[PDB]
């Protein structure tokens, strides 16, 4: 438990490496910004603390160095450290690149998705714009609400237009 | 009849190298003149003055803006962001060329911008990038000078130039106010103008330029 | 009333979803698609003030 | 070590116009009264002390008050002993007035 | 879906009006580029039986020193008041959608549903009677 001396081995849900692997440490946080009450003058008007919930660990490409001019992350092997239920799992990354097994590792953009579950690898040229991703979920999530709202009308069966 | 029209400045303060504040008072004006003058001069001051700034940048061996290079602590998008707020003073028409060809694990400032003599840098403390590796970088700038409300479409996609679409502001805020006085039979009025400016233009030259550029438009009605 | 309406209109935001785009942004197209990333690059996107 | 040294200290510009409207609206006096009352326990005692000091001011140098508003005089005197320039009696001038009276909106 | 709009299609177009209006306005503006100002500002200027095309405009500019700015001014000189007032709908800051200022009388009459059953001639008076 957070900052406690009582130790216990975690739950293993997948095979783990038995050698020395040089990997990188990630995180998945929200930055809660709840607004606390004001008691005295000059009391803070807002709060902030990270809520890391998933620590992915991505192996280096054949365990290279940090400064050598061949730095590439090995996205095939990624291990997920959950927080809600203490456990370590190996990721199930997917590759849609037509090159398949034989490819250039100097740039293969990795896409993570909902709650650290989906995992895809795509060529770095076809990276989605920041606005397109935001507009994509907004369009999908609000088209369901509009359809749900319009479902109660008597003419919903004979209709069109979205 | 008496006290013909004139302008006088009481407050004129330069805070920093790229900040300029001025306030100006007009002469006895009749009723209603102050509003029209303030509105017209504010509309002219906001955008009428040509502003000289970069528009493009030719980065070599970078195919997309999210392709930050090792040795530079600022991403390519951040390099453009830094090369968006640079201040230049000039009287150019059209365009020119520039370059940044250095190799040193050190800081880079505005002095690195090779410029023709008719474009001069306004500040010297502005930062561009943060080099920390012995690598060679090349960014071919392209200056330009348009009017206030100029709308330009992206072009020249062949060589991989990254648009740095800018504001062309020498001004930053204009604030007009009026005062009025009555001697019992005469409603003498007064105008107050407050001008901020980028730095490539003293905020008194703005008073002259934004009036000349409006008189130029109003003259052809006498033709 | 009046100041409240002014402040509400000021802090009202953009149009979130289907009220800002007629067609879905999934719409696999307009990628400037070819085998290389050397094509027309407009990318209107949004300003980066 | 904490990287917020200057991000929280960058000077806000364009403040010159939001320095004046405080001065003719009585904002400086209003923001000085509360700072004078920031240490007082009972506000009524503070008000009575101010009134008595103003009465003494009127008595000692009678032939000056009627314009200076001796209450403003004592408030300025108390605010002027800890910095806080606060011109005498909070007197207002008309720097640009070749006329007798402003319209006052 | 059929012949008449349903009560759900109307309540959805009520949500997405501005998108279709923007598409119409964008198409109208894009027409100006290909057509040119001379021919575009000729629908509202009747009684000008010219060429209105940026092919013979160049021929006229070769024949006479008038460019593609004085021919436009010359056409915009027999406009008549009513035609100019109607043309003003294409103003850069009024922005009337092209569908509105071109709807037939029949379509406009359907906004309030045809003529009133009780004749309006019973209400109309003359402002200069005793």
């Amino acid at each position: 438990p957070p900052d406690t001396d009582v130790y216990a081995i975690p739950k293993v849900l997948a095979p783990m490496p038995d050698k020395y692997i040089r990997c990188a440490k990630t995180d998945y946080g929200w930055y809660n910004v709840t607004e606390p009450p004001i008691d005295a003058p000059r009391d803070p008007m807002y709060k902030s603390e990270r809520e890391v919930s998933k620590v992915f660990l991505t192996k280096h490409y054949r365990n290279r160095r940090l400064n050598d001019p061949e730095f590439v992350l090995d996205f095939e092997e990624i291990y997920v450290i959950d927080s809600r239920t203490k456990s370590v799992t190996r990721a199930r990354v997917l590759v849609t690149v037509p090159e398949g097994r034989n490819r250039d590792r100097k740039g293969d953009l990795l896409v993570i998705r909902d709650n650290g579950n989906s995992f895809k690898i795509t060529h770095a040229s076809k990276r989605d714009d920041p606005t397109t991703v935001i507009e994509r979920e907004e369009w999908t999530r609000t088209r369901q609400d509009m359809e749900r709202h319009l479902r109660k009308l008597r003419d919903f069966s004979i209709s069109n237009w979205i | 009849s008496t006290q013909t029209l004139q302008w006088k400045c009481v407050e004129s303060r330069t805070d920093s190298k790229c900040l300029h504040y001025g306030r100006f008072i007009l002469s006895p004006l009749m009723k209603g003149q102050a509003d029209t003058i303030g509105i017209a001069m504010r509309r002219a001051l906001l955008g009428e003055i040509e502003g000289t700034c970069i528009t493009r940048a030719k980065s070599e061996k970078i195919p997309h803006e999210y392709s930050t290079i090792l040795g530079i602590q600022e991403s390519v998008h951040e390099i453009l962001m830094n090369l968006k707020e640079i201040v230049l003073r000039s009287n150019l028409y059209g365009t020119c060329e520039a370059s940044i060809c250095v190799r040193g694990p050190r800081g880079v400032t505005a002095q690195d911008i090779i410029l023709p003599p008719y474009v001069e840098i306004v500040d010297n403390t502005q930062h561009i990038a943060s080099l920390t590796e012995p690598i060679d970088l090349c960014i071919g700038l392209q200056l330009e000078r348009n009017r206030g409300y100029h709308i330009k479409a992206p072009n020249n996609f062949q060589d991989g130039s990254f648009p740095i679409d800018a504001l062309f502001m020498p001004v930053r805020n204009v604030n007009h106010s009026i005062h009025s006085y009555g001697n019992g039979n005469e409603k003498q009025e007064i105008l107050f103008l407050e001008i901020w400016t980028n730095g490539s233009l003293t905020p008194k030259e703005a008073l002259y330029e934004a009036s000349r550029n409006l008189i130029d438009l109003l003259i052809p009605f006498l033709h | 009333q009046d100041m409240l309406i002014g402040l509400y209109i000021l802090t009202s935001g953009n149009r979130r979803g289907i009220c800002a785009n007629r067609y879905n942004p999934w719409n696999h197209k307009t990628y400037q698609n070819e085998r290389i990333d050397d094509t027309n690059y407009k990318s209107m996107k949004e300003p980066f003030f | 070590k904490d990287v917020f040294m200057e991000a929280k200290l960058e000077r806000v510009p364009f403040l010159e116009e939001q320095m004046r409207k405080v001065n003719e609206g009585g904002g400086v006096m209003a923001g000085d009264i509360d700072r004078l009352m920031k240490s007082e326990d009972n506000r009524f005692a503070f008000v009575n002390e101010i009134a008595a000091e103003a009465t003494a001011y009127v008595n000692n140098n009678r032939d000056e008050y009627g314009h200076k508003k001796a209450i403003h005089h004592v408030l300025s005197n108390r605010m002027n002993d800890a910095g806080f320039a606060r011109p005498e009696a909070y007197l207002e001038t008309e720097p640009f007035s070749p006329g007798p009276t402003y319209l006052k909106e | 879906y059929g012949e008449q709009p349903t009560l759900t299609e109307t309540s959805l177009y009520r949500a997405r009006r501005h998108l279709f209006k923007e598409e119409r306005l964008k198409a109208e503006q894009e027409r100006l580029e290909k057509i040119g100002p001379m021919a575009f500002y000729s629908e509202w200027v009747k009684a000008w039986k010219g060429d209105t095309s940026r092919e013979a405009i160049q021929k006229h500019f070769e024949e006479t020193g008038e460019d593609e700015n004085t021919q436009l001014i010359e056409m915009l000189s027999h406009q008549t008041d009513r035609e100019y007032r109607i043309m003003m709908g294409t103003d850069i800051r009024i922005r009337r959608d092209p569908l509105a200022m071109r709807m037939r009388e029949d379509q406009i009459k359907e906004i309030w549903g045809g003529d009133p059953v009780y004749p309006t001639i019973n209400y109309i008076q003359d402002p200069d009677i005793v």
